């Protein structure tokens, strides 16, 4: 027969539960109902809630396109022993606990593709990347104090100033053929920076010929200097607060500053992952775990937490759906470590293959692009750069001052330089 | 022959007005010399009636009526207007948890053989066609969004927005303290002729010829041209930046945007409650996570919505184009944008035995082949008050360049306190 | 039985026809077959041909789903016998043609609904509005020649030069108590305009402090003068050729400069309502008729014709697909006569409201309004405002030297009225 | 034991060396000591055999390789690596008119029992997956395209662009006029410094102190004042608008392009011929339509239509994210834009009797768990040799700035000429 149960697991964009209409009492259109098991009248184990539910996603369509694909029918139900899976005490949980003791025969959800997984339970092909995520509020913002050198490159600056100094020393040859070096540096020069100063010009026919085609080269200079110039003293860049997972940091959390507070979802493919591959890391992190996603966003905001480690999607997803961009994974998405999302199915059995060409179908025909447009998109997904409408404060503009001071002290320097020499 | 006729309040298509005098409005002409024909309308005295539940004889006039007055001469009938008590388009709901499925405003009377006819700006849908029959469209249009634009969020409404005070008082410090080193690098190697140059670098002034003479105060006054230099060209291109903000923000275009995926404290929207909007929005599969929000968001009727819109109250509101353009063309605060998704247009609904289905929609195609409402668009709704501002930099009004005129008249106020204290002075 | 023939017209994108694959010898996938009607052996009919044709597009798509919710199959064929249709000599042609003498009992393709297309053959719910429009090679470019006064309104300007002069007749009250009004105006005026010119600064203490916070109302204006400078003076103001079908122009195209070059496709509902409404129209615009939309748009290109009167979501589609954005639709997309594209029936039929509610799920659903952007879109459907990277001609900057020359020429009148007075 | 397996040149994931000396390469190092691992490679010279007719061997090394390394000491298996001859990745064709359809590339040779193991960047596809199986995708990835920008189109090659060459001379006409108006109407009411206001004045050079005297000429004298601030400022916003061309950047995004849509004759874009985006073109509804245009662009492999991308010959190319991202990182000409369409990984096909696809798949899983590919991805595509930090505004270099240096040098060079006109002129 055809006909197969599908467990799922309420959790993620892909697996999204809404309850009954209050006057029709059925699910909507186009929605396959979900079933769930309830455990009640105190030790004993009471009847099933038999709650028909409406749990779906991202996940739950292409399960709906690959039953047209298959011409299979179905009923969807969900997990209450366990959430993901874990071999404890060499029995499987969660999803893998259900798959192995059959009464399933399927399995869709966000269930990550590993050798520990796959040896009891095959998959399909993954149908999204996936993996490994670290997520912080990485956001400070640092306007680099060189803003203000930035609208030309130093060949350039040297080259201006050179050339300051051989249009000076000409038009003290253009004009001896009380006007000096002295007061060509300074006429020269306050030209360039519009036209303030008092300056003592030239008298010579021939030298107000060189200060003009040189106050030519003021007004482009000028011209293409200011040309983006609020754009250059607005630009912040930001640093993140973790290079990645093998990070001095993390290998050794105690030698530093207070560590940073870093820990995921016990009971999970991503802390089974991390046992594995640090078994240091996780002696420390097993005291940061929180139960839920939720959870370590609101820690993350309350700044309790600094740091979360978790499946690369869900993370994903829920960097763009935050008030503002504070939250944000690490690397501008990096991951760890490459997998995917399968379907979980008994060893040794015919359905694979049909479910594999079901999957491949959508990604030949590109049915399901737009599917991931359809939900996992969020504001924050195009970042505005870093440019924006913004005040200059002290901060922005405060490599002006430092020439300023700088000039202002090296005025001094060679004040008593004259003084004593 | 006797008909009866609903009617909602819709502005670019129905005005009602109540009657004064004995029951009868004016017959004010139109722009161009002519007569604004009135129809009688027994219609509630507010929306929802409640306690004042009174059918006034009110009259009501545009687009919709003289399509009526022209297929009256054409067919030969007689009709009556009345308002629908509920002003609501009309949805599909249940009572006393009931199978049974009751309709509202036009189709819970036109149903009920309340009404004959049906004269209004009403959307064609499923559940709207599968109760009556439509004509052919009169005015194909599709579903836009109209925003806010009251603030747009850069509003320079000071000139010493550019900087923030705490650098405003940084770079009014740092003219003193270079010009009282000016002075010390001269005289120690005069300080009303230092303090002149130190201004009159900054602001471009020209005034002041008095110019650093001793090499160690040659440098300084050197780098104080440059700081004077990006200070000031800095202000001008964040006050640019300010005003060249033509381009405001992200505008929405379409139901296409995320942060209309996921409802927000900050974004806010919502239609008319029980109208064609809200069957879209339940018809539509990615659009049920969302109804929660503009549930508690939606409003009676169009009108309130579009105050709302115009206040600090909604920012993104979403109707029917043939009346948020003309809102728009008649307010520049509110202007529309987004590609127009959902392209069904009006039209009039028959009942299923009513024998003038065929006749009424060859009357209306012929009503389109001959451009009768053709010119009934230009005389009803083409005012066009506004500006196509969009893709256009704009002129900086006076309000909009008041600060300067205060700034060089509160100069020549506080000049004339100065002149006597320089006159006291000596 | 509910197996019914479809029939169609190649034309528009809606009806875009391919041949069978050189390999495979059948349509491509997800392709319903066309046929289409030949005719040959000279004056007698040769043997049928049976080409397979592979006819869709937008219409095609339609009929597609409208065919899956009312679960009928069909076949597609194509008229020969007329294109449109015509009631010629008190018989139908083209599609009404065929409707009239059944063998098709169906229509589906670029037909207008209209009232004498309608009382012999009722129509649908029609899926996208559609009429009469006039597309011309719109395009000219004329920068407004007070480009340079735009920045700010005339009630600025004028209170810049009534500031102007309370200032610099106080700044000759705050002097006072050889530097006279005459140059304060040449003082508080040089600044203005950056401070360029040779000015006469005061020398009392306080009229100094008048003449700074003057020029922080000079840098302010010129910051906010030339914020959007570049922008003003590139921005074109493209004036439309044609008002409308009611201006005087085509009402007497004789007593005008050589009249317009306009016409249209015969034997087509686009000619029917003009005959009707505009029968003067008609006479002259017969001779300008021409085979089909390719010539049309050839003949525009090429100059000789001058204006082109067609359907309106054709002419529409081909507006935004051509070498650069010079053929666009009069009135930004005005429609002179709303109809739509109907699907043609045999009166008193019970398929009528089957296609209709089969029509209405599209809309309700949204699922045709990406279909609208699958085909019907193109790259100046979307536009560049009038702003670009363009360099500064005369054109542009032509407002100044008329201010110069006023100038030039005012500068000569006070001349001559000093000499006599 | 015996294993026989076929590789693709891909710059990011197969380097190919032919060998010398006897027939073994280097043993170079990389960055940080750690030596480039090579295997012998018995493919065809030059792509296509031509006049080398020979499968020359050479040093293949790269990503592949050593995940083929990693799992030869896994699986403890014998293996020897030659390049395809054709040099396609594979498609489904049919050749003599024949029902039987035959595969080319890869599995024209592993399909005939030719090869046993698949090690190249083969995309997972369902007409890929009918005939083998392919294992986990080591490296998940998506489509993407990559642009020219060798010209944005706006490039300042000199400073004299923002105004046009009939404008100039205008501009520099309109000073000896005013100058000799000047003169005038201030002697009949010095040439010299008449000449010299006219011009001080529009250059701000503030150079000549003379200013007209006489009431008629102050008011040009006024009004020239004016005409030189707009016209500097209309050059200067207007070099600004040509230099604050950050806007281009906005390119092609994605597959969902009007452009893309329809062919033209200004834009053209292709790929490698029988690639997997061919097929993604033929198995796409709406791209069957301009299917025609790129069959006659499309290029036999993806370095010479990278090259093509480099020069003025290509616009738009598409292809895997993991090779242009590199190709980008290497180039600073070529970047990348658009949402990364089709996001289907690389795998490792086996054949169907084939007794490895469980082993192979979790030895796969185990280099991914372990992050041993992690170091790999480091090792070989890490360098980033580009700068990321798009939509942040550019510095002008120099040969961005060498006209200017050029107009003051050519000012010396003609100074140093009209110094002898004058000193003969007394
Ligand atoms: C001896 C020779 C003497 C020469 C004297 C020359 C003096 C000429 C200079 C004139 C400019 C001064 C104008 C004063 C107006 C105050 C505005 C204010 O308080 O409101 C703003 C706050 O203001 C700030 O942000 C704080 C600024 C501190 C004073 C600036 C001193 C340094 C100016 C450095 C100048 C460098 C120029 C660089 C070029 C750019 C905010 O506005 P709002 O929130 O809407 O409140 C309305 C304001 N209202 C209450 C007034 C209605
Ligand atoms: C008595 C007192 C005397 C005072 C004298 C002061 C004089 C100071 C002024 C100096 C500026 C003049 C520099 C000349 C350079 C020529 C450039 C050229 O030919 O190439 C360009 C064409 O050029 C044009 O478009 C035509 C311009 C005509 C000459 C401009 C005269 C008016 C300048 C109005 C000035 C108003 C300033 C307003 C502020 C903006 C194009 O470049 P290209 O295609 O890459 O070709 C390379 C060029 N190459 C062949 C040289 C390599
Ligand atoms: C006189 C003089 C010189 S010589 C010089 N040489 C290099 N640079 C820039 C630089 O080193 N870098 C830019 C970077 C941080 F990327 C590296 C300069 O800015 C100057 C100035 C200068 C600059 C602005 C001024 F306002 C003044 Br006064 C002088
Ligand atoms: C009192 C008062 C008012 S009402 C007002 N209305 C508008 N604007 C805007 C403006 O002038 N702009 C110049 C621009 C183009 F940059 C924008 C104002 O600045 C003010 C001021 C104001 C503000 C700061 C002040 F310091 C002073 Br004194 C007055
Ligand atoms: C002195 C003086 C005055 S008084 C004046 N009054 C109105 N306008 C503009 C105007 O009338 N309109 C803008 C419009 C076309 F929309 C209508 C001016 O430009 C001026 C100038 C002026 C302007 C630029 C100058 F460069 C100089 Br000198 C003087
Ligand atoms: C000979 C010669 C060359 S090589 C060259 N390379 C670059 N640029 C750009 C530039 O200088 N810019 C200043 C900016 C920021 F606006 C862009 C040039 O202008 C030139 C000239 C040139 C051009 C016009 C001339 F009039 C002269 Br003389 C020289
Ligand atoms: C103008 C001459 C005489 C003296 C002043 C030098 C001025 C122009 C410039 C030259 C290079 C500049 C520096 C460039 C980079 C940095 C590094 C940053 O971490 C602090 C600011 C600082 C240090 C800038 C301060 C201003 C600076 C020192
Ligand atoms: C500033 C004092 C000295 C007056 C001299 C400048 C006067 C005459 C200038 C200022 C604005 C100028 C006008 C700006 C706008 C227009 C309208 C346009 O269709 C033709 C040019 C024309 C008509 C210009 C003519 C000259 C003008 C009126």
């Amino acid at each position: 027969d055809d006909h197969l149960s599908i467990v799922t697991l309420e959790e993620a964009p892909f697996v999204i539960v809404e309850s009954v209409d209050p006057l029709s009492g059925t699910c909507m259109r186009n929605t396959v109902p979900c079933q769930k098991r309830i455990i009640s009248e105190n030790k004993t184990d009471e009847e099933p809630g038999y709650i028909k539910k409406c749990c779906k996603g991202f996940c739950i369509d292409i399960l709906k396109k690959i039953s047209k694909s298959v011409k299979f029918t179905y009923d969807l139900y969900l997990v209450t022993n366990g959430k993901h899976g874990k071999k404890i005490n060499g029995t499987w949980n969660g999803m893998i606990g259900e798959v192995v003791m059959k009464r399933a025969y399927m399995a869709v959800g966000s269930l990550t593709i590993n050798e520990e997984r796959s040896e009891v339970v095959d998959f399909s092909v993954p149908f999204i990347e996936t993996g490994i995520s670290v997520m912080v509020s990485r956001s400070n913002g640092t306007v680099s104090p060189s803003a203000f050198l930035e609208p030309f490159s130093a060949d350039v600056w040297v080259m201006m100033f050179v050339m300051l100094l051989i249009v000076s020393a000409v038009a003290v040859f253009v004009f001896e053929y009380s006007f000096t070096i002295g007061k060509a540096i300074w006429l020269l020069w306050g030209l360039v920076f519009n036209n303030s100063v008092p300056v003592q010009n030239p008298k010579g026919t021939t030298s107000k010929i060189m200060v003009s085609v040189w106050a030519f080269f003021a007004v482009i200079f000028l011209a293409s200097y200011t040309a983006n110039l609020a754009a250059f003293m607005i630009q912040e860049e930001y640093v993140d607060q973790v290079s990645g997972l093998s990070d001095k940091k993390f290998q050794r959390p105690n030698d530093f500053s207070p560590p940073f507070r870093f820990g995921t979802v016990p009971n999970g493919s991503t802390e089974r992952n991390i046992r594995n591959n640090y078994a240091e890391m996780h002696a420390y992190m097993g005291k940061f775990n929180q139960r839920g996603v939720d959870d370590a966003l609101l820690s993350l905001k309350t700044g309790k937490l600094d740091a979360f480690i978790y499946d690369a999607a869900v993370l994903n997803y829920m960097a763009g759906r935050d008030e503002g961009c504070k939250l944000v994974t690490i690397g501008s998405g990096k991951v760890f470590a490459s997998t995917g999302y399968g379907i979980a199915i008994q060893k040794d059995s015919g359905w694979k293959r049909q479910v594999d060409l079901a999957i491949l179908q959508l990604f030949g025909d590109g049915e399901m692009e737009e599917l991931e447009a359809l939900w996992l998109t969020g504001i924050c997904h195009n970042e505005k750069n870093e440019v924006m409408s913004s005040q200059l404060d002290i901060d922005n503009m405060a490599g002006v001052f430092y020439m300023l001071g700088a000039a202002m002290a090296l005025s001094l320097i060679t004040f008593i330089c004259e003084h004593l020499f | 022959t006797r008909l009866k006729i609903v009617t909602i309040h819709q502005e670019p298509f129905v005005y009602v007005k109540p009657t004064m005098s004995d029951g009868t409005c004016k017959e004010e002409f139109t722009v161009n010399g002519d007569p604004v024909k009135k129809v009688i309308c027994t219609g509630p005295n507010d929306t929802s009636p409640g306690s004042p539940r009174h059918t006034v004889p009110q009259c009501c006039y545009g687009f919709c009526i003289d399509l009526l007055i022209k297929l009256a001469r054409t067919m030969q009938f007689t009709y009556e207007v009345h308002l629908v008590a509920d002003g609501k388009f009309g949805t599909q709901e249940r009572v006393q948890n009931s199978n049974k499925k009751e309709w509202n405003g036009m189709m819970g009377e036109l149903l009920s053989g309340q009404a004959d006819m049906i004269v209004a700006p009403l959307t064609i849908n499923n559940e709207r066609a599968q109760y009556i029959e439509f004509s052919k469209p009169f005015k194909y249009q599709g579903l836009t969004i109209l925003v806010k634009k009251e603030i747009p969020r850069s509003t320079l409404d000071s000139f010493m927005q550019p900087f923030q005070s705490t650098l405003w008082l940084l770079v009014g410090l740092s003219v003193h303290v270079v010009a009282v080193m000016l002075y010390l690098l001269d005289r120690f190697s005069t300080l009303s002729s230092a303090m002149w140059f130190s201004w009159g670098v900054l602001l471009n002034s020209g005034i002041g010829e008095g110019a650093p003479r001793s090499f160690s105060a040659r440098i300084l006054g050197m780098v104080w041209a440059g700081f004077a230099m990006i200070i000031v060209a800095s202000y001008t291109a964040n006050l640019a930046a300010f005003l060249v903000l033509d381009r405001p923000e992200e505008r929405i275009t379409g139901i296409n945007d995320p942060r209309l995926r996921n409802p927000s404290d900050k974004f806010i929207y919502a239609t008319v409650k029980q109208s064609s909007v809200d069957i879209y929005f339940r018809r539509q599969v990615e659009l049920s996570t969302m109804y929660r929000h503009m549930e508690k968001h939606n409003y009676e009727s169009a009108a309130e919505a579009i105050q709302a819109v115009r206040d600090n109250k909604l920012h993104a509101f979403i109707w029917d184009s043939a009346v948020l353009e003309f809102e728009a063309s008649q307010k520049c605060d509110l202007v529309t944008t987004g590609e127009l998704f959902f392209r069904s247009g009006f039209g009039i609904g028959m009942r299923k035995d009513s024998p003038w289905k065929q006749q009424v929609s060859l009357s209306i195609l012929k009503s389109h082949e001959n451009g009768f409402m053709e010119d009934l668009d230009k005389t009803w709704v083409r005012y066009q008050e506004c500006d196509s501002r969009s893709n256009a930099p704009a002129t900086l009004t006076f309000e909009n360049m008041a600060g300067v005129f205060m700034l060089v008249a509160g100069g020549i106020v506080a000049g004339i306190f100065l002149i006597f204290i320089e006159i006291a002075y000596k």
